[PDB]
């Protein structure tokens, strides 16, 4: 549809001129799209962080009526 | 339905091509605006139409949710 | 190009072989969807919609003698008919669809060859000339594509404003 | 308070889904 | 070197082939954006504003039918037409047309070659019959520009009273 | 679009921004930053925000601040060459 971002260009373009990151993110687009294991690991990690966040937040911020009195649940 | 879809997308004429899987841009667009955003919009619609009225003693169901607006101003 | 929409390029995937083709797809869905299955689904929708339109129009003036068959609006009608009759008609349609199953998902046959065919109608079509075959197919596609919007408007009007008119 | 008819139709829909699962698995094709 | 503003050099991308060219890009907007997009925006704004000026005048003088007649002055028309649903309908239809125009213009700027502000809308074939449609295109652009300025005026004038001229 | 050296190629700014001269982007970025900061300060800093104090204009202005940052980066990129 013409408008929008192309992610390969984004990844290739983010290389600081100071050179402290070397070639920057060049070539990460191909590795991520061609490798199922890398993206699977990324998804698993994000899901794990979110599962921890749900555990941490449901107990402190009760979303469900009359829970926090059913201690075992 | 999902089991049937899984069977269907293994047929030779319905199997998506390899380029289709690696269409990252469209996948991100739909699974962000559609899978996450429209889904959240539908859930808040449920909360407005069903959960809140049910919590306030009003019974909203499939048989009457089209004629009782969740808010009097509507 | 694109006869239907003057300002859009003709969609690449579709070509005139499919009856009713006017290069309308503006979203370029034709390049992602199995066009044989899409054509079969469209034809089934056309036939169902045309039957529904004729049924609601005929029912709007006369009915069967029974009082419970005397509902005037389609929605009140579905509400009034007993569950036994709905189950009966549904069983008939389910039998027809189950018979259609094996033929529907083939790929060496056209859309008209996918949906179940009335043997008299199929024989009449076969006896027809190729030019007349295509003419009749286009006739069906167009009348049904009108009937689909007709029935959708009919039901929406009935639901919102009481009577389908 | 679910009546026996409700349980039976649930069982029927579960049987249909089970048959579909059978077919899907078969199609995954070992 | 510009016909409108001789202080500035002839703006780039304004070759003079475009109808209505007077070399007026003092801020160099044309260089920033693809020119065909800007041309389409100008033509669309002009058409909408021609329609809006005509509607404002007609409503101020004449009124369509009951309900519509009660509202009178166009200032208090957006509200009333919102109330009785006309705005919703015209919004829906203009949105459909614009949505199709989205892909229509996406084809453009990508090498499709559609002329800016071009559709198939020529039922009377004024430009189609005439080999010299340049006169018609220039007239459209100029009257549309006048309509843009005139509607901006009319609105900002009637919003401050000033009755009717 | 991978780039080395000290200034990225203009094509990183996209089809539209890449054609804008540096001073134009600089002035636009200053205007955007001023408007955004002023809007963010008028509501919730200089005036407490309530249920009936939600101004769409201030929301748009506040959203304009990241636009200001992007435009100032783009102005620098255009300036280097
Ligand atoms: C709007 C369009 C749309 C929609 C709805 C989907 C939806 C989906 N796609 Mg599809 N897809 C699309 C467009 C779309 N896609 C396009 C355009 C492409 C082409 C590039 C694809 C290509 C594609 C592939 C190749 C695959 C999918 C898959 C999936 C599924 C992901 C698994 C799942 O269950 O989601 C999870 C849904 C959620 C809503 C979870 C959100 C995640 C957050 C973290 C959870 C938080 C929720 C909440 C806070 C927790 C509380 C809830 C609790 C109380 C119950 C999902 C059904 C995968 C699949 O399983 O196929 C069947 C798969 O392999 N899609
Ligand atoms: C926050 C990070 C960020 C950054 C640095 C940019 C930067 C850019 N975007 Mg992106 N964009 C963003 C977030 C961002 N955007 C988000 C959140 C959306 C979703 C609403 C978009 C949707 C978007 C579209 C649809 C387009 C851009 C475009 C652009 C470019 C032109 C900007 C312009 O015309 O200014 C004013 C520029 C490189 C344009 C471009 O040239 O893309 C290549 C373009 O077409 N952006
Ligand atoms: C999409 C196709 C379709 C569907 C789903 C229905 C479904 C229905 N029709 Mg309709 N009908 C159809 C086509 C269809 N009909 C056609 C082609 C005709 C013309 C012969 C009719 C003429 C018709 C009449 C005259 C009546 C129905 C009635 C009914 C209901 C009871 C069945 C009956 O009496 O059959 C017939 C049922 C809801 C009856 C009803 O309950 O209406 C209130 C009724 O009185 N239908
Ligand atoms: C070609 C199909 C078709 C035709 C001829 C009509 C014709 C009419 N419609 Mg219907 N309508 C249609 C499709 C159609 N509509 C569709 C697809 C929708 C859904 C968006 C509607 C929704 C609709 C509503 C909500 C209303 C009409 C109304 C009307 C009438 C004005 C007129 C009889 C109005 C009516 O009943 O007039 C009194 C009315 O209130 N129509
Ligand atoms: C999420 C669960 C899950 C999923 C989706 C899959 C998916 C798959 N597995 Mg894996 N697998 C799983 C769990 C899962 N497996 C587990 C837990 C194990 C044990 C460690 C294995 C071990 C395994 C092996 C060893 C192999 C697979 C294979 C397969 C493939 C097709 C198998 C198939 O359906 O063939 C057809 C199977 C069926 C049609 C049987 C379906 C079972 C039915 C539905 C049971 C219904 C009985 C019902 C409950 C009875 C109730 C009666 C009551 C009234 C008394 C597919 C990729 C094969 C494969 O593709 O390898 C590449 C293969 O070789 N799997
Ligand atoms: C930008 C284009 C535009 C827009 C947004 C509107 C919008 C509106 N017009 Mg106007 N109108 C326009 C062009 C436009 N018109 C033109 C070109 C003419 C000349 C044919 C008219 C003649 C006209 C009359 C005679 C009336 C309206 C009326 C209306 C209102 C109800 C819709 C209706 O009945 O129209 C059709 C609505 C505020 C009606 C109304 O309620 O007045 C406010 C009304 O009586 N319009
Ligand atoms: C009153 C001034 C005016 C003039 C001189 C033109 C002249 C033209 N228009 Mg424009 N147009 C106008 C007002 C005008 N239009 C308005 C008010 C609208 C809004 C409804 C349009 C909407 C419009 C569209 C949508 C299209 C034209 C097109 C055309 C051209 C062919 C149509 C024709 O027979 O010409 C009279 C021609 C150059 C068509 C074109 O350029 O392609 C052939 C085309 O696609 N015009
Ligand atoms: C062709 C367009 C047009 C015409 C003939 C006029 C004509 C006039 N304007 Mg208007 N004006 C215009 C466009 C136009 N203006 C535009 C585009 C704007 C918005 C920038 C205004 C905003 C404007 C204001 C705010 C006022 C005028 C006023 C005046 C009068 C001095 C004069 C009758 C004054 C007036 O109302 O006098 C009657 C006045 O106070 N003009
Ligand atoms: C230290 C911070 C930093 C720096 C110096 C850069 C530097 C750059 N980025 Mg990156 N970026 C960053 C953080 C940073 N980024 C972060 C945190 C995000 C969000 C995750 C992005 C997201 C992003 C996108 C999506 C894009 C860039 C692009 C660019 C380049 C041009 C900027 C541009 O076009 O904006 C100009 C922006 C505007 C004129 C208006 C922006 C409007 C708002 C932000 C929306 C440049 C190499 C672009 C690029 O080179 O890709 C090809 C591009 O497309 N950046
Ligand atoms: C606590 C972090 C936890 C997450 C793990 C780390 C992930 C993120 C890593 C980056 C952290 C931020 C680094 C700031 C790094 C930073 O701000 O400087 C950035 C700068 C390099 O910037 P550029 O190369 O993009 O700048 C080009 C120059 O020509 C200036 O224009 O490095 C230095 O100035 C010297 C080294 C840092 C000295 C910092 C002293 C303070």
């Amino acid at each position: 549809f013409g408008i929008g971002h192309n992610m390969k260009e984004i990844l290739d373009a983010h290389r600081p001129p100071g050179g402290r990151l070397g070639a920057g993110h060049r070539g990460l687009f191909d590795t991520i799209t061609n490798s199922l294991h890398m993206q699977l690991g990324l998804a698993l990690a994000s899901l794990g962080v979110i599962t921890s966040l749900t555990a941490q937040h449901m107990y402190a911020i009760s979303p469900y009526a009359f829970m926090a009195k059913d201690f075992t649940t | 339905l999902l089991l049937f879809a899984g069977w269907l997308h293994l047929q030779p004429k319905f199997s998506p091509s390899l380029s289709w899987f690696k269409n990252n841009e469209s996948r991100l667009n739909h699974h962000l605006s559609g899978l996450f955003g429209v889904s959240s919009l539908a859930w808040t619609g449920h909360l407005v139409h069903v959960a809140i009225p049910e919590s306030r003693g009003t019974h909203i169901g499939w048989d009457n949710f089209l004629t009782t607006p969740p808010h009097p101003d509507g | 190009m694109s006869k239907s929409i003057p300002f859009i390029q003709r969609p690449p995937a579709l070509t005139g072989e499919m009856p009713g083709d006017v290069g309308f797809d503006p979203l370029g869905m034709s390049e992602n969807l199995n066009l044989g299955y899409m054509q079969a689904a469209e034809l089934k929708h056309c036939r169902v919609a045309m039957l529904a339109v004729v049924g609601v129009l005929v029912t709007q003036f006369i009915h069967l003698p029974a009082d419970q068959f005397s509902a005037t609006s389609p929605l009140d009608a579905i509400a009034k008919v007993p569950l036994a009759g709905h189950l009966q008609i549904f069983g008939l349609i389910a039998g027809l669809e189950m018979g259609s199953l094996n033929r529907t998902y083939d790929d060496s046959t056209d859309a008209w060859g996918k949906l179940i065919q009335d043997p008299s109608g199929a024989k009449q079509f076969a006896a027809k000339s190729a030019a007349d075959k295509a003419k009749s197919q286009l006739q069906e596609i167009k009348n049904g594509r009108l009937a689909m919007i007709a029935i959708m408007g009919m039901l929406i009007q009935t639901a919102l404003f009481g009577h389908p008119l | 308070m679910v009546t026996d008819t409700q349980v039976f139709i649930a069982l029927v829909l579960a049987l249909i889904s089970a048959l579909l699962a059978i077919r899907l698995g078969t199609k995954l094709y070992v | 070197k510009s016909a409108s503003i001789p202080f500035m050099p002839k703006p780039e991308k304004l070759d003079g082939t475009v109808p209505g060219d007077v070399g007026f890009d003092p801020l160099g907007f044309s260089n920033w954006v693809n020119l065909d997009f800007l041309r389409e925006a100008e033509i669309k704004h002009g058409r909408i504003c021609m329609l809006a000026v005509a509607g404002w005048v007609a409503v101020d003088l004449g009124l369509h039918l009951p309900g519509d007649v009660h509202n009178v002055g166009s200032l208090e028309a957006h509200d009333t037409a919102v109330k009785f649903g006309a705005m919703s309908q015209i919004l829906l239809w203009t949105s459909i047309f614009e949505a199709i125009s989205t892909v229509g213009v996406v084809q453009m700027l990508n090498g499709s070659g559609r002329q800016p502000g071009y559709f198939g809308f020529d039922p009377l074939n004024f430009s189609k019959d005439a080999a010299s449609k340049a006169k018609l295109e220039l007239n459209e652009i100029k009257n549309g520009r006048l309509a843009m300025l005139a509607f901006s005026g009319i609105v900002t004038q009637a919003a401050l009273g000033n009755d009717f001229p | 679009t991978y780039w080395e050296g000290k200034a990225p190629p203009s094509k990183v700014l996209g089809p539209v921004v890449s054609q804008i001269p540096s001073p134009a982007l600089g002035v636009i970025s200053l205007i955007c930053l001023g408007v955004g900061t002023y809007s963010v300060h008028e509501s919730n800093i200089f005036h407490t925000l309530t249920a009936d104090t939600i101004n769409p204009g201030y929301i748009i202005g506040s959203l304009l601040t990241p636009v200001a940052w992007g435009t100032h980066v783009a102005s620098w990129i255009q300036k280097q060459n």
